[PDB]
């Protein structure tokens, strides 16, 4: 939620998840929601 | 790559951009 997939602070919608591959950890800043790198 | 979108005087334009969206305003005017 920091430097890979940021969600707003007005959110309306759904979060699904279920149990069953990179993921960034270095980089100059934060992110605005929902954009990427 | 990911999106990709394809449809069929001054002229006056406003682009704008929040929460991962870019919004795109238009205008035109019949006249520096
Ligand atoms: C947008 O990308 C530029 C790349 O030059 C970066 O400097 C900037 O920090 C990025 N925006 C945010 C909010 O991190």
């Amino acid at each position: 939620a920091d430097y890979n997939y940021k969600l707003p602070d007005d959110f309306m919608g759904c979060v699904l998840a279920w149990n069953t591959y990179k993921y960034r950890y270095l980089r100059h800043g934060k992110l605005r929601p929902f954009e990427r790198d | 790559c990911t999106f990709e979108y394809i449809s069929d005087h001054l002229r006056e334009f406003v682009f704008k951009n929040k929460d991962g969206f870019l919004y795109v305003y238009k205008g035109y005017q019949p006249i520096d």
